[PDB]
């Protein structure tokens, strides 16, 4: 509880200089992010598609670039955000695949977020060590939504924070 | 390098920057007093001190507190931090421009925009000082070099410099040679705001918007109710010191010294801030 709508937290906080102390720390937080919050959540595909289109379209971020195949990479990202890819078609996340992966999640304060990311995928002189897949992010406010696309973008790779 | 935050609003007569904090406390004549402890781009509080206008802002001198003045005519000191009112007296027939805090017996000075300013004992109850020598409507009231020596700027077209006492105003002296306040080539006029020859300096320049002091010094840097903002040094007292500070188009509401910077910053009304030296000027 306690709604405060100061998004991403990052709200000023006080420790005060009020006694053996002349100053102290006033701080705003940072360090308060999304990837964690949302839990995986699920859907019927036809309805899904319909829905996918239907949803708050308004955010997307791109996937392109990493350190891994989207097998290990995808798993890693998935676990990191604690979120769902709804369903496979065996077409094949292996030989290429030339697979677009649909992901859904529902959070602790209940937003459902929808993705279709469509991605190249690693494999010798076939394709995938980048993507150039587009991550399409729908979350109700664009501001969190895009931000989520980012957040995930942060999540995507593994490097010096 | 960066102008971190910027929205044009507020119609601002009185102003102060936190010598300790990156606060700006701002007085509008919207009737508003505001403290924003400017750092986190956030206002702590905002009280429109009364229905009438607000001209004054001054420091208590401590760390984070305001002493405030409105057309209420009241000296309030309220601590933002402690969100409470320290000791209270209202004001005469005009608002409070400057304040200083002292403490033999935790003791107090209040500087005012009207008539008198009175300095009060709430401990071993006696009189430290009485200041008469103001009339109405003080634009910029000031502590001097000696902090508890002072200057005031008026819409009564005078300037007052006063001498105080621990039992009201007086000074004892007998050694000097000539004076720069008044004693050789050039010098600017007395005004009338009080009635003792300390120096009441002429605040006529259609009236004086601001007065600013030179710490050990008596040079003043001024805002004036003339295009002419006229600069005088009473640590010299030049001729072509009958300087009118000139825009292109009208005014020079103020022009000011920056403690550190040996410079003058001018600001005016053709849509402008005008840039001035004062190191070689």
């Amino acid at each position: 509880s306690t709604e405060n709508g100061i998004i991403f937290g990052n709200i000023v906080y006080d420790v005060s200089g009020a006694a053996s102390d002349r100053n102290c720390v006033v701080l705003s937080d940072i360090h308060i992010d999304i990837m964690d919050y949302i839990q995986p959540a699920t859907c019927t595909d036809a309805e899904f598609r319909q829905m996918w289109a239907e949803f708050e379209w308004e955010n997307k971020v791109t996937v392109n670039t990493n350190m891994t195949d989207l097998n290990d990479y995808l798993q890693h990202i998935l676990k990191s955000t604690n979120m769902k890819c709804l369903t496979p078609e065996k077409a094949l996340s292996g030989y290429c695949g030339f697979m677009a992966a649909n992901l859904y999640a529902r959070s602790i304060f209940g937003e459902d977020a929808l993705a279709n990311v469509s991605i190249e995928k690693p494999v010798h002189q076939g394709p995938d060590a980048a993507v150039t897949g587009h991550i399409r992010i729908r979350a109700k406010s664009q501001g969190m939504a895009l931000s989520l696309g980012d957040k995930i973008n942060l999540s995507q790779k593994k490097t010096s924070l | 390098m960066l102008t971190k935050f910027e929205t044009k609003s507020a119609r601002v007569k009185g102003l102060s920057f936190h010598p300790k904090r990156p606060w700006i406390l701002t007085s509008l004549h919207n009737g508003v007093i505001q403290l924003w402890d400017y750092r986190m781009c956030t206002l702590i509080d905002k009280f429109d001190e009364h229905d009438g206008p607000v001209r004054g802002i001054d420091f208590h001198k401590q760390q984070p507190l305001f002493v405030s003045g409105g057309d209420d005519y009241k000296i309030k000191v309220w601590n933002y931090k402690l969100r409470r009112c320290l000791f209270t007296l209202l004001g005469h027939l005009d608002y409070i421009r400057t304040t200083f805090f002292h403490h033999e017996y935790p003791w107090i000075l209040s500087a005012s925009d009207d008539q008198t300013i009175r300095v009060w004992n709430w401990q071993s109850r006696t009189c430290v000082c009485v200041l008469t020598g103001h009339n109405h409507y003080v634009m910029c009231a000031q502590f001097h070099p000696s902090e508890d020596l002072v200057v005031s700027a008026s819409l009564d077209q005078t300037v007052r410099v006063w001498d105080i006492s621990g039992l009201r105003k007086k000074n004892l002296s007998p050694g000097a040679v000539e004076s720069d306040v008044r004693g050789i080539t050039g010098v600017d006029l007395f005004g009338t705001t009080d009635a003792v020859v300390k120096h009441v300096l002429e605040g006529h320049d259609r009236g004086v918007n601001w007065a600013a002091f030179h710490p050990t010094m008596p040079l003043i840097v001024s805002g004036a109710d003339d295009r002419q903002v006229k600069i005088w040094r009473m640590n010299e007292s030049k001729a072509w010191e009958v300087d009118t500070c000139r825009g292109h188009y009208n005014n020079v509401s103020c022009a000011v010294f920056h403690p550190r910077q040996e410079l003058i910053l001018s600001n005016s009304e053709d849509k402008s801030i005008r840039v001035w030296d004062m190191s070689k000027r």
